[PDB]
RNA sequence: UGGCGGUAGCGU
DNA sequence: GGAAGATCGAAAAAAGCACGCTACCGCCCGCGTGGTGGTG
DNA sequence: CACCACCACGCGGGCGGTAGCGTGCTTTTTTCGATCTTCC
């Protein structure tokens, strides 16, 4: 199985899961970890936001790579975003603060 | 774009604020309209429109709804310890009986009887309405908590308790005040208000976030949380329409009740009653659910997410790929690398538009072969294999592109990834920028990793064929063809080979010219004549020139190919290196092609010897038997002597068939016979170590021997018959059951070493090297291990690649050895060994004082390179992916009266104080009495450690032989050593009171034994048993040296024989006292968790003299008198904890009173950081050992100083910080810094220690905390505190999605915290 | 888990799924049958004065 | 056409830097267009810089010294236009 | 154009 | 020299239980009342 | 054209019942009534 780029979840934004449907391996916590353990960082920015949930960054890379130009924009994941409205629907207050 | 993440609970008013509409019906969607109902859970005009890039606004726009009655937060209710509870100081029980309209609560007592807070039922409630009723207030439900959260005052209420606090004394409510004091203090400094934590307003999900997807049925998901909302509002709306009827108490009662169980169901279903239960019958998924658990939010879709750009395919080998290269599928290339076909097409204008590109794509045109090769010429690709244990699970490769549809390997690099050929899976993934790909290059390439970061031993040894290759290539016949003539150069031995003249083990002389590096560092050639074989010759041609000829000479083993190649990377260098294996893999193959080697029926030979050894065994077990029928011997000895029996049998059978396996070969010379090694495929296959081992050939050809019953205990019967024979059913269904538990412990040792590497990783994710030098003189001694009879780790294996603490004497000149900051490498390892230094003290991670990390120099070496460790170095989660790899290799299941010197030199003794007995031998009157057997180059070949009342063979400072006793004891009972010699007399144990005597078992003496407290009555446990050695004069005589007079008190159930009266001498034995862990992952886990021992051993807090006191109810009271200081310590200690120290005896501070396991918290209380780290890295090296696993020290005192991270104050001094406040260390110090350079005084702290999660979840950013576990509590505690988190870490900036800062991104963000500074 | 003795003639002691259900589900034998009440019962040969 | 960038990381020092610098530099001659100051075997950008850095003619220090001419050159280009 | 649950299997 | 303090043992409650992948099925209100359309 | 049959439907929630349901893990924290102690 080999997959570029196909369908995202409505949730998560994120691709989706399995062979029958057009999905990418999942690059869990071990791997994650393997990178940190290298001086892997913008991998680990690339795996985490510019492939799987930035959708602006993934149109962007996507872009870039069609006309020659191998850079990032690594722009803010979905996944926390939905994280965050699922904490605000609580009580409980929280935000991203500049200063 | 932002800094730190805040968070705290939310008022109201920014709740109404997020809201961009009100929710008033509970209709989501209309089957026949397929249009959103006005006011519902997806109505348009409050989450915004369905359609129009994309509609964001249905993804972040919020709702609310405005509760009728106040509801109370269940996170801030149920979740231990209850905030409002804490807050409020009432108990819980009467908080959520007053919520859920059972019991009434008064708000303002006024001038009636009753005071503020109480309770009061219906009866109650009518009685104090019919006796009093004028202007109390007693209110019921979640609006009387709001209203006794918003009358109290948190500043006078918090002072009044601080100044309570300065005059209490009891402990458990001094930790109850001071956690109430920190939660008032956490609420008055924040914005927050105890009031907020009623509900009142209710936020809504954005519709988007809970979709209601179409079934193409015409029906619909479940979506819980959209059902939980409608059941709230409908609740909401009941409850509305009944307040505006003007409803009775009951009425309105039930409906507020109701609702609030909706709302906690909603917010947290099943917290605290039963969960509500769907069409599928199992409880809904609430808002708490999809954010804790291993597949909530955090764990699911933060820390780990599926990723463009990648492919899975099964493995298969490639002989021919270089170390460096790997087979990638064309069609699973092409589909990886379609936007690159893309721009490349577009470039070199084959196509108009990027459609078009497509086009020419997937129908798989001429050039697009051409424009993938283009390409992938140099663009590197991950592989990794499913469970990622350690770093080098993912490593980075050249794709050369192959034919069908599997991904092929390069063999050398198959251990790195623990990966075998029989249907195992890898995942490809793509850079695509030129950073990653540069990364891929340089960190991630399999030629950068050569050496294990656990260890530092090399990863890329040859295994199967090409060890067998090389065995075979390099192997000496005696009449070989072609044997005797000499050859010009490998190439004329080459040529001889391949054209059939020569046999490759004719032992010929071959002129060969091999380079040497001299002092300058080039090469000079030196040509000369070998003895050697053509085998040999021909392998001397991949040899690189700086090497020498020694290497392969020989038989070239597993051991020798691995030998080699680090001799080549040590003196060449890496790329040679990398060229070197690969010629070696190749040529490994190539000649165990030739060979042919293969394994037959007739290979594994079966002597007629182990036939009559079993035979004899037989008869042997036969005469055990009968003996044990005649009644001389009985079951349990008799069942040793059959187990022994068996064993020689087996161990005889096995030296047998090895001894004919390997000298079978009996050949002739070109005139008589001679006794080679033997050519037999599975004997060269054992010797060689391509595969199997001793046991398993042994197994194969000889008797498998004994084997054990799944309780744990041994067959009498073993098994008798080899594989090649014929096993009967016995001896299958007995082995059934060790294959059985062994392939159970592999099944479910996965899951705990799993939760263990992730707790590992968790605790030490954000520790990263930040500094070069903290310029600290102290470090951590280290010195061999040595455990009664071995050495298990030299100096030299403990030092290596550390760095100095201190100046290095050398022993017994008083001069430097090596500079006090330089770095120990191979050199000055052996500098060290040959002047025969034992203990160096060296800088260690544990005692680093930089703060927020580690500095380069605490640390050490890489144990990845060869020069030191870089700054920005993830060590901490290098050291947890150390630890945690070999997890899978460890095990759960569950399952002397002397010293023996062995080597030869003189003994030392430690802290030993002891008298010459009457015969003139030394017994040591200590109980902590160490020795030590120094060599004669002074170091501790061997430690003992000798019990109380021990004979001495021969006294200190003087040599003996090995093979010879030194001391003898008798561990059954612990004898008494007096050091005076006089009369002996009793004192105050007279018999019938409190003590008794008994009659012996054959002699008939009459001894006297010391009944126990609580046996004995009243009458006799008010006074002690009293042995008194007096001199001629009449009195007791004083111990020299102490003016308290030498009475012994005799301890519970005390036997003594002599009668009084009877003169004794010094040394003499008085009273005799009677004397009475399993797995590998259990124990690793326990160690790292500090979790308490089920029998702590207990140890002397304080130095000084012992004492006993009133036996209480069932168990004694213990006082320790120091000599100058003050005596308030008391101790309560059990009867069944055994007493090592007896009445009158002087203790130490950390010493052993009671025997058993050792809780490293008391040992990092009484002796200090140190000794607990030594404690922790000790028990874990030895549990690893067991296992033969070798990992460095570094590691685990990463690990240790992860948990010692927080310290306790004493004295609060100048600083503001509480006195009973537990405050991480760092800022403790900082505080302490500060206070010094502006002159007043700092405040005392004590450090503790805490498990892994403990420590994981107790730490400064919330985030890592709430990811971690636990997530509710974590949130909780981080709302009701107002905590502020910078992500300063790996996990908060891996959840964020920004640059960790530790490898490439350390850089960026250094110049982010400069930027941010100026 | 674990293969008891009483398994002989009853439960296969190999025939059992490698993963974490193994020993969990087992294989009946050749021979193997039940009771009236549902126990396992085992073919034997009656041996009489030897 | 490159296996091993040992030598280049004993250039660099710390295997840190280098790929940062081996990044900006491939991002140049990639976008920048800048002309390789080594000859190209048929290789990839990041390729050419990690060889060009290999003889000392890439670095930190030279790069930024470089970057700052040609940003002088522009700005005096851009003063001159304007006058 | 998704989720939950159960079952079986593969690689460790 | 009898009730707060300290202990303490048992009961309850909460948290956790490796990763990646493949295939299949079963299910995704309710119910039982009433408004309203058809009807002998 | 008032009576039966079809589909909205409405609030309802644990279901079905003239009551229970539950039943093979380990560790940590709370807590709560019972017990012994000691001094104001
Ligand atoms: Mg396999
Ligand atoms: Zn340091």
């Amino acid at each position: 199985h080999a997959r570029s780029t196909g369908s995202y979840s409505l949730v998560t934004q994120q691709p989706l899961g399995g062979k029958a449907q057009f999905g990418g391996q999942r690059f869990g916590e071990m791997e994650v970890w393997a990178l940190e353990a290298y001086g892997a960082a913008y991998t680990l920015q690339e795996m985490l936001t510019v492939k799987s949930d930035d959708v602006n960054g993934r149109t962007k890379m996507y872009k870039n790579i069609v006309d020659g130009n191998h850079q990032m924009e690594p722009g803010m994941p979905e996944s926390f975003n939905v994280l965050l409205k699922e904490i605000r629907s609580l009580g409980i207050n929280i935000e991203l603060e500049d200063e | 774009e932002f800094d730190a993440i805040k968070i705290a609970l939310a008022s109201p008013d920014m709740i109404r604020s997020w809201s961009f509409g009100e929710v008033k019906k509970p209709e989501t969607i209309n089957y026949r309209t397929f249009k959103p109902e006005r006011d519902g859970l997806f109505c348009a005009r409050i989450f915004g429109p369905v359609k129009d890039t994309q509609t964001k606004v249905r993804r972040e726009r919020m709702g609310h709804i405005e509760l009728a009655s106040p509801t109370a937060h269940i996170w801030f209710l149920k979740s231990l310890p209850s905030r409002i509870g804490l807050l409020l100081d009432m108990p819980l029980r009467d908080i959520e009986r007053v919520l859920y309209f059972e019991s009434y609560v008064v708000i303002e007592g006024g001038m009636t009887n009753l005071e503020r807070q109480q309770i009061l039922t219906e009866e109650q409630y009518l009685d104090a309405l019919e006796e009093f009723g004028d202007e109390f207030d007693a209110k019921m439900g979640a609006e009387a908590i709001q209203a006794l959260l918003k009358s109290m005052d948190l500043e006078q209420e918090c002072e009044q308790l601080r100044e309570e606090l300065n005059e209490t004394n009891s402990e458990t409510k001094r930790k109850k005040l001071t956690k109430r004091i920190k939660l008032l203090e956490a609420f008055v400094q924040s914005g927050n208000k105890p009031e907020w934590m009623i509900l009142t307003v209710l936020p809504v999900l954005p519709p988007d976030l809970r979709p209601l997807v179409p079934l193409d049925g015409g029906r619909f998901a479940t979506s819980d949380l959209n059902d939980l909302y409608r059941r709230v509002i409908n609740r909401n709306n009941r409850l509305k329409r009944l307040l505006d009827l003007a409803a009775p108490d009951i009425i309105v009662r039930n409906e507020k009740r109701m609702l609030q169980e909706a709302v906690d169901a909603l917010l947290d279903n099943g917290r605290r009653g039963r969960a509500i239960t769907g069409s599928n019958k199992r409880p809904l998924k609430s808002l708490a659910d999809m954010i804790k658990g291993k597949q909530g939010r955090f764990r699911q879709n933060l820390l780990g997410k599926r990723v463009d750009y990648s492919g899975r395919s099964v493995i298969t080998v490639g002989p021919y790929l270089r170390l460096h290269q790997c087979g990638l599928p064309k069609k699973m290339a092409l589909e990886l690398f379609k936007p690159f076909i893309y721009g490349k097409l577009e470039l070199r204008g084959l196509a108009t538009t990027i459609k078009a590109a497509k086009k020419m794509v997937e129908r798989e045109e001429a050039v697009v072969w051409d424009i993938l090769d283009e390409v992938i010429r140099e663009h590197p690709v991950l592989l990794n294999r499913a469970p990622t244990l350690h770093r080098l699970g993912i490593q980075a490769f050249e794709p050369v592109l192959i034919e069908g549809k599997a991904i092929q390997l390069h063999p050398l690099v198959c251990a790195a990834y623990n990966a075998d050929f029989d249907g195992d899976q890898m995942a490809v993934h793509v850079p695509l920028t030129l950073e990653a790909q540069l990364e891929a290059r340089a960190l991630m390439m399999s030629t950068n990793n050569i050496l294990s970061p656990a260890n530092g031993e090399p990863i890329i040894v040859p295994s199967q064929d090409v060890v067998l290759g090389l065995y075979y290539m390099t192997r000496d016949c005696v009449n070989a063809k072609g044997e005797g003539m000499v050859l010009t150069g490998p190439k004329e031995a080459e040529r001889l080979y391949r054209s059939g003249l020569a046999s490759l083990h004719a032992r010929v002389k071959v002129r060969i010219t091999e380079y040497e590096k001299d002092a300058n560092g080039e090469l000079v050639a030196k040509t000369s004549l070998k003895d050697t074989t053509v085998g040999r010759a021909i392998l001397w041609m991949i040899v690189p020139k700086g090497l020498p000829y020694s290497i392969v000479n020989q038989a070239l083993g597993k051991k020798a190919i691995s030998k080699m190649l680090n001799t080549c990377y040590r003196i060449l260098g890496l790329k040679p290196t990398v060229i070197f294996a690969d010629q070696i893999m190749y040529t490994g193959f190539a000649y165990a092609a030739r060979s042919g080697a293969s394994v037959g029926i007739d290979d594994m030979v079966i002597p007629e010897k182990k036939h009559e050894i079993i035979s004899e065994a037989e008869a042997e077990v036969a005469e055990i038997q009968e003996q044990f029928q005649s009644g001389l011997v009985t079951a349990g000895e008799r069942y040793n002597k059959v187990i022994d029996i068996w064993a020689a049998a087996n161990d005889r059978v096995s030296k047998a068939m090895m001894d004919n396996l390997q000298t079978e070969t009996v050949i002739n010379r070109d005139g008589q016979e001679e006794k080679q090694v033997s050519f037999n495929s599975i004997y060269m296959m054992a010797d060689s170590g391509a595969r199997g081992s001793a046991a398993q050939i042994r197994q194969l050809a000889g008797m498998r021997g004994l084997m054990a019953k799944p309780d744990g205990s041994i067959i009498e019967t073993p098994i008798t018959a080899n594989f090649r024979e014929g096993l009967n059913v016995l001896q299958y269904f007995i082995s059934t059951h060790g294959a059985r538990k062994g392939l159970a412990d592999t099944a479910l040792k996965t899951a705990n070493s799993g939760y263990l590497t992730r707790r590992l990783v968790d605790v030490a994710q954000d520790l990263v090297v930040t500094e070069d030098d903290c310029g600290t003189h102290e470090g951590i001694m280290m010195t061999p291990v040595i455990e009664g009879g071995d050495v298990k780790e030299p100096l030299r294996d403990r030092v290596l690649g550390r760095v100095t603490a201190e100046d290095v004497l050398k022993p017994g000149t008083a001069d430097i050895l090596v500079p006090r900051n330089t770095l120990l490498h191979e050199q000055w390892c052996d500098l060290l060994e040959e002047n025969s230094v034992d203990a160096v003290k060296v800088r260690s991670v544990v005692s680093c004082d930089t703060d927020f990390g580690v500095c380069a120099h605490c640390y050490g070496r890489d144990l990845a390179r060869g020069h030191i460790i870089n700054k920005g170095e993830a060590i901490g989660v290098i050291a947890a992916q150390s630890i945690g790899e070999p997890g899978t290799q460890l095990t759960m299941r569950t399952f002397e009266s002397s010293i023996q010197v062995k080597n030869k030199g003189s003994i030392k003794l430690s802290n030993v104080k002891s008298v010459v007995n009457s015969s003139g031998k030394l017994v040591i009157t200590s109980r902590n009495t160490e020795l030590k057997l120094i060599d004669e180059f002074g170091r501790t070949k061997e430690s003992y450690k000798v019990p109380y009342g021990a004979v001495l063979a021969k006294g200190d400072g003087e040599q003996v032989a090995g093979g010879e006793t030194v001391a003898n004891w008798d561990p059954h009972t612990m004898p008494v050593i007096t050091e005076v010699s006089g009369f002996v007399r009793f004192t105050d144990m007279i018999d019938g009171q409190t003590i008794t005597r008994q009659t012996d078992e054959l002699t008939g003496l009459s001894s006297l034994v010391v009944l126990d407290s609580a046996e004995r009555t009243a009458g006799g446990k008010d006074l002690r048993p009293a042995l008194k050695i007096v001199d001629a004069q009449g009195n007791d005589v004083l111990i020299p040296g102490t003016d308290m007079p030498a009475q012994y008190f005799l301890p519970g159930k005390a036997i003594v024989q002599l009668e009084d009266g009877v003169q004794i001498s010094s040394g003499d034995t008085l009273a005799r006292i009677p004397q009475e862990i399993t797995g590998g992952l259990p124990r690793v886990a326990d160690l790292f968790e500090a979790r308490r021992p089920k029998e702590p051993a207990i140890l002397a807090e304080i130095s000084g003299i012992v004492s006993f006191g009133k036996e209480t109810k069932g168990k004694r009271r213990l006082v320790i008198t120091p000599v100058d200081g003050s005596d308030p310590y008391e101790e309560m200690i059990p009867k069944w904890r055994q007493l090592n120290v007896f009445e009158g005896e002087r203790v130490e501070r950390g010493d052993v009173i009671s025997d058993g396991p050792e809780a490293p918290h008391d040992i990092l209380r009484l002796r200090g950081v140190h000794a607990v780290t030594r404690y922790i890295v000790n028990e874990v090296q030895d549990v690893y050992r067991l296992q033969g696993v070798k990992i460095n020290d570094k590691h685990i005192e990463v690990i240790v100083r992860q948990m010692l991270r927080k310290a306790t104050i004493v004295n609060a001094g100048s600083s503001d910080f509480l006195e009973g406040e537990q405050v991480e260390y760092s800022r403790v110090k900082i505080a302490n810094r500060e206070l010094e350079a502006n002159g007043k005084v700092g405040a005392t702290y004590s450090r503790d220690l805490l498990g892994i999660t403990k420590a994981s979840l107790a730490t400064e950013s919330f985030i890592s905390a709430a990811s971690f576990q636990e997530t509710t509590r974590v949130l909780t505690e981080a709302a009701v505190a107002g905590k502020r988190d910078e992500l300063r870490g790996l996990k908060e900036n891996v959840i964020v999605g920004r640059l960790i800062p530790a490898g490439t991104g350390y850089a960026y963000h250094q110049d982010r915290m400069r930027r941010r500074a100026a | 888990r674990d293969v008891h003795p009483t398994h002989y003639g009853r439960v296969c002691p190999i025939e059992t799924p490698e993963g974490p259900n193994i020993g969990l589900i087992n294989s009946l034998s050749v021979y193997a049958q039940t009771n009236e009440y549902g126990f396992l019962e085992t073919p034997y040969r009656k041996v009489t004065d030897g | 056409a490159r296996v091993t960038v040992q030598d280049a990381v004993e250039k660099i020092g710390n295997r840190f830097d280098l790929v940062l610098v081996a990044a900006r530099r491939a991002r140049q001659m990639q976008v920048g267009g800048k002309d390789p100051l080594v000859p190209e075997e048929n290789d990839k950008t990041t390729v050419i810089a990690l060889r060009e850095i290999e003889e000392g003619l890439i670095n930190n220090q030279i790069l930024d010294v470089r970057e700052r001419q040609e940003q002088q050159e522009q700005e005096a280009a851009e003063l001159q236009a304007v006058t």
